[PDB]
């Protein structure tokens, strides 16, 4: 098997790019890890949409709770 | 893409799973919320690295650690045990050691004070009880002004023995305390000798006191969990004297040979122990045709032959008597020839410091070593394989945690290493089997952390 | 009675524990069936003529084990 | 290490020659090659059987010379048990029989007591089976003693 991760910000589009490491054979399944800022939310409906009209390998955007902007050390030691 | 290449990982580190952290998740649409409940992984990660620097980092020499476990320790702990050991800031870390007793008699652990009185109360019959002789200790006990002697030394411990343990309650008292004395102790591996004829009565036999000891020490070592249990071995004295009965050292010799086979399991006989009178008439080789038939049924041989100040005694012990062990033996210096092959065959010297100083006397608190200090590090740096014990805990009122750090009074500069490197030659020179020397090895590994290091 | 079986250049160490089970039973029974002595048997020739045995049996006699010996198949008065 | 080779006939002038050779030898050389051991060679039977020598050996083990007993041509565990208590010996010279005596072995092992093996020589002087599938009753007993917790020692 042949699991990507991919953290994500506001570059949404990073994620689909990473899917073409591989070539056309891709990866069996893609998981992204994200934080709970608002200012990257639209980027996740973006991701939504294309793992629809791309489908096959396994997808989740999991959210980083209580995480909406890196402000001090406690921020990072809990992402 | 520009490839940063594999990443092996950690050894430790990859084999962590989900389940062991899980992360709860909670659904938000087709989107996972998920959040930790608490900061234990990282804690976990960070603890390995912090434990993956220390090994990495004392890997290099790691041969001269006595313990291959104390490479996880911190290189400032480390340091810490290259110091000379402090007999008054070190008393927290010697006592929580995992120690080994190679030299402790049965019948000198209640001699006097409270816990004379203790075995005594329960005697089966005290009616028969002898009444408690006055036998006043020598000012500055356990420490004397003046050395006194053998035979003053076991004079105070007329009380118990022999006296004593000839009641069955007595005895049961006896072997029950002095457990507990060495579960208090931290001791993992401990062998008592003992003198099972002496006790022995028209109606018990010394195969009965010898089998009701071995039962006392082994319903204790069983209602004892096994991570803190003291696994107690037994030893059979043989004691000579100026003619008078020497009957008894046969029942001895025959009751140990006898008792080797009959229990391979827990408390078990092990060894026998040559003592008693020393003196040109009663050396080792007089008892050389006694010991063959101890030699055939593979049983182990230690002997007290450290009074006298003779060394013609301790070569009959290694090349007549075939000794795996010698009891005090405080003068193999003076033959550099006998001490070569001491060290070289593997033959354990068994050092009571307290009942050393108290019977002979040792230079104390000297800052400089010379011609008359206590042979424990001159013995270590000649490769002899030391143990250090308490020979006697009641009559010279020490345990072996005060044992241990007698010696930094009475060597000089010796180190906390050291102290370890002598709790593992007592490991070696156990008599114990297979499966006992790897579950003491295993207790040895759990060496205390040190407190206010550097 | 526990027999001690001499056998030819061979284990003393069933002797040994053979000796040693009879001074221990010897003292442990002082009331009906007790073990009142040994029997050395076994091979027979020049070389276990028994008087190289005597060692093994002075504890014997130390605890008062009295002592039977098998004159084997030999014309042997020695 | 000095050969001192038991012999038929009693002989023990050689023997004496070696064994002092040997005690002189010890301190004269104390860097470089020395001599640091004496080695009891074989003739078997119970006459020349170790104990016979222990009184030659009493000058070796005060000069605390080590001594290794070279059993050879033999089966019987009589002469190993006077090699390791009566001569003191701190190795055994094909000592391919120790698994007979359970008590023997328990002894070599716990007093750590090497055992000098040779292989080629022991097939060609003894004969062990070659190749087997997997154990019994013929087999080498280096496996056997490893398993004891023998010291063993492979040599030419
Ligand atoms: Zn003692």
């Amino acid at each position: 098997m042949r699991i990507l991760l991919c953290s994500v910000g506001t570059s949404w589009a990073v994620v689909p790019e990473a899917m073409q490491l591989l070539g056309s054979q891709g990866f069996d399944e893609v998981h992204v890890l994200t934080t709970a800022s608002s200012k990257i939310s639209p980027g996740v409906e973006q991701l939504l949409r294309y793992f629809e009209m791309h489908p096959g390998p396994r997808f989740s955007i999991s959210r980083v709770q209580d995480f909406e902007d890196l402000r001090s050390e406690q921020d990072h030691m809990l992402f | 893409f520009v490839r940063l290449g594999p990443e092996p990982g950690w050894p430790q580190l990859r084999l962590l799973s989900a389940p062991s952290f899980p992360l709860e998740s909670t659904l938000q649409g087709p989107v996972h919320w998920v959040r930790a409940s608490d900061m234990r992984l990282r804690q976990h990660v960070e603890g390995v690295l912090e434990r993956s620097r220390h090994i990495l980092a004392a890997w290099e020499g790691i041969s001269e650690l006595p313990i291959p476990a104390l490479a996880a320790w911190p290189p400032s702990h480390l340091r810490w045990l290259h110091e000379p050991l402090d007999p008054v800031q070190d008393k927290a870390w010697v006592q929580a050691l995992p120690k080994v007793e190679l030299h402790c008699h049965l019948g000198g652990f209640a001699t006097h004070g409270e816990l004379l009185h203790k075995v005594r109360q329960e005697a089966a019959n005290p009616e028969s009880l002898p009444p408690v002789r006055a036998i006043p200790l020598p000012p500055g006990w356990p420490i004397p002004e003046e050395p006194i002697g053998l035979e003053r030394y076991m004079r105070l411990g007329d009380n118990n023995g022999s006296a004593l343990l000839k009641d069955p309650g007595c005895l049961r008292a006896q072997c029950r305390l002095l457990y507990e004395a060495l579960l208090a102790d931290h001791v993992a591996y401990a062998e008592i000798r003992c003198s099972p004829a002496n006790y022995a009565s028209a109606s018990r036999s010394p195969w009965v006191v010898l089998q009701e000891i071995r039962n006392h020490f082994q319903q204790a070592m069983e209602e004892t969990p096994e991570d803190r249990r003291c696994h107690v071995n037994l030893l059979l004295t043989a004691t000579r004297e100026e003619g008078g009965d020497r009957s008894r050292i046969a029942r001895h010799l025959a009751l140990a040979i006898t008792a080797a086979e009959h229990w391979k399991n827990g408390c078990r006989v092990v060894g026998v122990d040559l003592a008693g009178f020393e003196d040109r008439t009663t050396r080792a080789a007089m008892f050389a045709t006694d010991f063959e038939p101890v030699h055939r049924v593979g049983l182990a041989v230690t002997v007290h032959a450290g009074e006298n100040d003779d060394v013609e005694g301790i070569w009959q012990a290694v090349f007549k008597l075939s000794a795996r062990r010698l009891g005090h033996a405080l003068h193999l210096s003076r033959s550099p020839d006998l001490l070569r092959v001491v060290a070289e065959r593997g033959i354990a010297v068994e050092l009571c410091p307290y009942a050393n100083l108290q019977i002979k006397g040792f230079p104390l608190d000297e800052e400089q070593e010379g011609s008359e200090t206590y042979p424990l590090r001159g013995y270590l740096a000649a490769g002899v394989a030391v143990t250090l014990n308490t020979d006697n805990l009641g009559i010279s009122q020490a345990s072996l945690t005060d044992n241990l750090l007698l010696t930094a009074r009475l060597c000089p500069g010796i180190t906390r290493l050291e102290v370890l490197k002598t709790q593992v030659f007592a490991a070696q020179a156990a008599f114990a089997n297979q499966a006992e020397r790897k579950a003491l090895w295993a207790r040895l590994a759990q060496v205390p952390v040190p407190t206010d290091t550097e």
